[PDB]
């Protein structure tokens, strides 16, 4: 499973991702 | 702690040469469940990548961990 750590960067990664879902 | 981004960095960079790539990130994303054009896994890239050669070190992945 993710080690919290990798969790921390898969969100850090996702931001502009997951701010143009937000948008959408 | 150190210990935990070190960690981290190392399920990225899966041939262990020390930069973690766009097609690991992709692989790894994908593996999480995501569905990624080449142009999001790229802007993924962006978000770390300081140099400009298209992959993160770990420095580039440290500064990334720990500014928010
Ligand atoms: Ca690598
Ligand atoms: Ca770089």
């Amino acid at each position: 499973d993710v080690t919290r750590a990798t969790r921390v960067a898969y969100v850090k990664f996702m931001r502009k991702k997951m701010a143009a879902d937000e948008v959408s | 702690s150190e210990e935990e981004i070190r960690e981290a960095f190392r399920v990225f960079d899966k041939d262990g040469n020390g930069f973690i790539s766009a097609a690991e990130l992709r692989h790894v994303m994908t593996n999480l469940g995501e569905k990624l054009t080449d142009e999001e896994v790229d802007e993924m890239i962006r978000e770390a990548d300081i140099d400009g050669d298209g992959q993160v070190n770990y420095e580039e992945f440290v500064t990334m961990m720990t500014s928010k």
